[PDB]
């Protein structure tokens, strides 16, 4: 039914040191079956992964640059993944994407994940 | 043994199921429900359409091709009450054929083989069969099945398959798989005949690689056929409540076929070993002719070079002060000893 | 963190030319490398996973290879829609990282 | 495929009785002639399967089932035995061999035993059935006393005797081949071996089912065959277990000779190495000494240094005989 | 040579006799009370002992005359097919159970140290009611301890009938097989030791011969076992009942001996492979012998040419007195090559 | 072996060393041991209403086994099967008793060979009679479990005792196979690195040991399958699930054995190639030096000529030009040989 | 009382006494300093760096009530991993592993663990380990180790060892990937030596990993009273990881074997072609050496004097035979 699509919202202008929550709603899959990642791209710069979530187990992972302030959560009832950003500074102005990954097999001890689908990307600006 | 549980794997969240394979192209669910009176067939790509078939009086055959979609497998398993470890085994293709008997269903893992003439690979794809009260769930990695005869039998009301329950359907699928194994053995017969024709004509390194890859393919085929034999033995010698009292002789027939396949594989292995020995002998002979040429020339030109050096002497007193045609006499003597030793080596059947 | 260094960063070629981009990891990653492409103003599109495996739906021209800790993407028959920014990614650990991109532009 | 012979067509009829006999060799198709009288055993040969009119005619006359008729027309089927409620059906593959051609050729013979009648279809002209016929030329044996099944027993006995002769020929070929591989390692030789081996495999595909065919007739209380055949059928069972017993021995001998071919070629390579190294060892130092004394420079004792030339020749001789003795030791030469 | 001989109905009698020299038939009567041993050159002595309450043992040697055999058949009503089977030797060993007599085919094999070729002799046993007749081709059989027990009365053969007599004959035959296999094992040990100490080409021939002999034994020990598979399974009513378990014993002997022959096959087959290894090993050594000399003489012969050239302006017209420098460079080359060989252990 | 007596139990083995008896009348409350040297001292255990284990070490004593057979009423053919040692592993089922014949295996690491020891088990009602050749068992685990109350050994009938004994035997089989794997590894290293004739002899010795081991393993599968699939009242149904586990183990063993076979099936081949490899290196020497010095010597032979029009008196620096030509040829040839990855 | 190993550089005692309230660490060289912690209720970790110092290891052996046999096993180094259970304590032997990719070398160091009542003893050979994550977790409360008992420390130690095995497997993976290209493309002698070395490393790794799997199985199936039931599942997790390692090393082994086979069976072609090269060189140059020697064979006569300019003429005919060799070999396709 329909097709896989991730739509994200909540991004906007926020003063330095503030906080805001970005939501990502899925359509085409249950969020619990797959892992949901957040990728941050600074204006005019490359991609920079920040956080990941596996809703079925709550095995949250955070990048070092954003650990301790960002929190990632997922609710299957609304089929949504939330990224709450606190203590936000001016280096965190970027465009955020909500990707969906699948694990694959390389060796018995080795596993890797690759992101099938990506959202649109919400612009979060932190200044004045 | 011990209690069965989803084994933890490092680098993954605790409850994750992962498809342990390489095919991620296509996915579809084909449903074939059939009774004596009528039958209905339909393909789809939404699991919520196929779920209503868990409770159905008439026998049904669900076939999901493409197991990289772990979500549909998990949903089907949790709706059908399948144990999560069986789901983990469905998505794990690095296994061997196996059978597990549970209370409400029986789980079977088998392999489909495909032999390509070009580059002579032996591709393998597992097929997973869960037999329930009146439903047969089939899980495959990619398209390309050997069960088209079963589909035709269901569609056009041949045989007695419409008149029997899901046990006969599981039988039809396994029998078609064994027939595919026979066809694969025929393909290997063609390959070994061609390679035996080529082995004594062009002893090259690509022949070596082909022979070694054929031996490895035969070893893998044996490694697959023995557990298949065990599964077919357990099916009719340890009968679960799901399989009815009849249809056991059918499983016995398949077990006999598996015995035949195993014997054919062992004969294949001994034949290919003999072929490799023949190739080695041929290459040794091919080196032997070059050796004969080398030793011919060496024995021609060692003593003659010696006597040329001895008569190329610069000593004050040599017979170089010669009687008439002395140097022609020396070269005639060297030539006659050369032809005498040529005659001797001809008596040796080398030149 | 496992750093991926991607070279070059300003590759330029015309249609039909051959393009090779190589990223090397500071620490060994067991072939858990993916190649993505991003056009200006759109979300990245997955191209390569497992460093050799080709994603479904992408053209067959894209290829990937691994040599030790080096991973190379190759575009054989370039087309006017391959002008984007390509990124490496390693998923060997939970803390997944990215390359700094390699823009492939016109000539 | 069907009808490998499409050139010769012939019909002959045998109706042998105690008082007299009839044997015509009619050129045309003609008819049965006994017309199922069953007074005496009958045996009609129709050589030539290309003209199928006789096949359908005899099928209509005898009411042969269409499936077995098609099987008779078929060639791909391996030998088999069929038991019907009215007649018995068997198929046997006769082999012919040529020493020059080195190829085994096969043909099919279908025997149907119905009430007081035996019918067979041959495609190869001059098929080996002469001995049974001479059994009536001099009127020897019990072939002309009772029942038509004795003719079939004699036919099978002749067939297995021809098989024994064929394996005798194969054994002679095996002996000459093993002698050659012991003495003469060549390319074609080993080819022959494998070729020979291949033929055995094909022969195997015939020998094992054939016994099963006979295994149905003997030891299985056959329905309509007179009881005096069971000692003769037991003896032909002994004949069929023969030939079959020696096929595997021949296969083992062939495998052994393929194994020993590699050893022989390795031994010849070792001999070539040995002779080359002996000749090089005995004439390389000698030519080096000849050169190092044949330096065009002066200081070397070129003159008769106290009758020097015989001394240098003796030096050559001793420095040759030292390695002569060295090679005599350890059986190098 | 051995070949087929039938082109005619099996009613008549045609065979081959490798021994056409000796003629003798011996009849004895054994009973609990006393014995009756005697030798008769004539054949009519078989007439009185055709029917008798006490069992008798008769053996016929020199079967290469035929007529009397048929006469013997005329006394027992032997079927002509059985006569054809007993006369020829190409037939596979087989037991025939009939309502009047029991028929056993046996092969007696002997081994020679001079040629290592097995010699085979076919022997037939036909037991009818009271007495068993032996059909054998040449005087001299392994059955002698049997007649030894006739001479010294030893054994429990007295209370039993001719079934125990054929038991004694089969015991003699299996003892012959055991001693033959002991000789074969001794030959295998000699082959193993000689291929271990010094391989040669003709040894391969010998090895091949062994294989042939072994496959001949694979046709010799294989059928006995399987033909006893009848006697072990079903006993015909002619044979006495109380003596059936004894028979089972000799069956074990067959299943004990055949595998032995089978085992020998392996220790011979791989034996060839072992020889092959040595061949290659020798080749390697030979190469080194060739590789040193060239390495240590071709460069030397090189320098002997460099100063053997012809150009008018010779640098050494009269220079440094020659011999020392050339011999020094030759010795330096020799030293470097020999130390290289010792370091790489070719020498 | 000579069959002189009419009919007797004869010991066909080769062990004459010792003889002893062990008995454990183990029950839930307590256990006991009866290590003695008298058959009558252990005979009355037939009437015992509790599971017992009788372990008889020493088959060469025919009197004791005959007395036991008469006392327990086991068929004589079973008696000679107990005496027989060449008998392959097998199983027979009767109303009175269940008879099993199995093979203990011991591999000598210091001197490479394998030896098999006959072990016979007779499960009848509440007892498991046991016959062994000599001292040395792998039933120390089950003995210790019985002695110190570990597990559930003493709370179930003698069928669990049979299961425990067979499980111990297959565990011994597993350790034997891992030892054989070590031997395969060391043989592979020796073949690859140090080719000698004794290595080929060891290869064939290991091949014979492995084929004998496989010939033992395959009947064990049939024995166990007949042991659990169809059972008489002697083998209780609740013990049927346990036996199946042992069966599974045997399957694995077969696989392992076959893999070992595969390795040795190529091992000899590897040896041959290895030897050639060595010659190959030597080969290159005999080639390369020749390929350097056979040409140069040749031109030497063409400049030691007596012809009148040789380049003389340093007309164009004949000797330096010849030396430069030789140097260039040698340099380019050695560079090419290095490029082709030759020594 | 003999040290079988080869490491004697250094020796020191690392003690960590930690509880839910406070933790305290010593880096000393006195045996008596670890004596008071035998009966401390709070979990305690002892690390003995130098086994070669037999005196201190023996002293802690008697003081901690362990049998001399396990002490001799501790002193012994080249023994496979094993476990042993007593009613007072449990004894475990495990293997460190380090891999040098530059030299393609593999090294193993034995570590011995003794879990006694509320305390753990560990014995190593060299300095440096893989338990630094465990030390950091104890120090700064990154986990639940300080909220649990002493049997959790054994879990942490074994888990760290298994993670080190994972890292070593990653290194072997990259080496295998390089070597596969080195074999399939441009085979060479050093590549064959690398393949042999990798085969040795893989067989050693397998012979080490299988006993470790058996050890953890015996640890979690029939748990001794030393290890609590609550910590039993954690061990199971580690056990599972070992199976993971098992499969991959097996796969690696297979790959290596195949590579070697591809190089090994194509050896007769090499000798064939090098014999061809030597034979053609001889075929061409031995006769020409003859021509030079016999035309230069010294005589007063030398009938080829002048003889239409002499040497070039013979060169021509010499060249003649030269070409008639090469073309013939072109007919034979040798070279
Ligand atoms: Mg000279
Ligand atoms: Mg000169
Ligand atoms: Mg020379």
């Amino acid at each position: 039914i329909s097709e896989v699509q991730l739509v994200e919202s909540g991004g906007g202008l926020v003063q330095p040191g503030g906080s805001l929550r970005l939501s990502c709603a899925a359509s085409g899959f249950n969020v619990s079956y797959y892992s949901i990642h957040w990728v941050r791209q600074a204006p005019g710069k490359g991609l920079e992964w920040v956080a990941s979530i596996s809703s079925s187990s709550g095995s949250t992972s955070y990048a070092d640059s954003v650990k301790g302030r960002f929190t990632i959560s997922a609710d299957t009832s609304k089929n949504t993944a939330y990224l709450q950003m606190n203590s936000l500074r001016a280096e965190d102005t970027a465009v955020y994407y909500c990707a969906r990954s699948y694990w694959y097999y390389i060796w018995s001890y080795s596993y890797g994940n690759a992101m099938d689908y990506w959202g649109q990307g919400t612009l979060v600006t932190v200044s004045s | 043994m011990e209690e069965k549980r989803l084994s933890a794997k490092k680098g993954l969240p605790p409850g994750t199921l992962v498809y342990t394979g390489k095919y991620r192209e296509d996915f579809e669910i084909e449903v074939m429900n059939y009774s004596i009176e009528e039958f209905r067939e339909f393909k789809t790509t939404d699991v919520e359409s196929v779920l209503p078939f868990r409770d159905s009086s008439t026998p049904t055959w669900i076939n999901i091709t493409g197991i990289h979609r772990t979500d549909v497998v998990q949903r089907v398993g949790e709706f059908f009450g399948i144990h999560p470890l069986v789901l983990e085994d469905i998505l794990n293709v690095h296994q061997r054929p196996k059978v597990e008997f549970f209370e409400n269903y029986v789980f079977i893992v088998l392999k489909m083989f495909t032999y390509d003439k070009n580059l002579h690979e032996l591709e393998s794809e597992q097929v997973s069969l869960i037999l329930t009260k009146n439903c047969v769930l089939m899980f495959q990695e990619k398209i390309g099945d050997v069960f088209d005869p079963v589909r035709e039998r269901i569609r056009y009301n041949r045989g007695i398959i419409r008149k029997k329950r899901a046990d006969y359907l599981l039988y039809s699928l396994i029998d078609a798989l064994v027939d595919d194994y026979f066809v694969l053995l025929e393909k290997i017969d063609d390959e070994i005949d061609v390679l035996e024709e080529e082995v004594l004509e062009r002893p090259e390194k690509e022949t070596v690689q082909r022979t070694h890859q054929l031996k490895r393919n035969l070893v893998e085929l044996r490694k697959t056929i023995w557990p298949l034999r065990e599964v077919l033995s357990s099916l009719y010698r340890d009968v679960p409540p799901l399989i009815e009292k009849e249809t056991v002789p059918y499983f016995r027939d398949v077990y006999d076929h598996t015995i035949q396949i195993a014997d054919t594989v062992e004969t294949f292995r001994d034949i290919v070993s003999g072929l490799l020995d023949v190739y080695l002998s041929s290459v040794s002979n091919k080196t032997n002719e070059v050796m004969k040429v080398l030793t011919i020339i060496a024995t021609i030109f060692m003593p003659l070079t010696f006597i040329a050096g001895i008569y190329g002497m610069n000593f004050e007193y040599m017979p170089e002060l010669r009687w008439k045609w002395g140097y022609p006499v020396v070269l005639a003597v060297m030539g006659v000893i050369a032809v005498i030793m040529v005659v001797y080596f001809k008596k040796k059947k080398w030149l | 963190d496992i750093q991926m260094t991607q070279s070059p960063s300003s590759l330029s070629a015309s249609v039909g030319d051959r393009v090779t981009i190589t990223c090397r990891a500071s620490q060994s990653v067991s072939s858990a490398v993916a190649w993505y492409q991003q056009k200006p103003g759109k979300a990245p599109k997955l191209l390569i996973y497992s460093a050799s495996s080709l994603y479904s739906g992408v053209p067959s021209r894209f290829s990937g290879s691994r040599s030790g800790t080096d991973f190379t993407l190759t575009i054989s028959s370039l087309q006017p829609e391959d002008f984007a920014t390509y990124y490496c990614q390693q998923s060997s650990s939970s803390l997944i990282t990215f390359g700094q991109g390699t823009k492939v532009e016109i000539k």
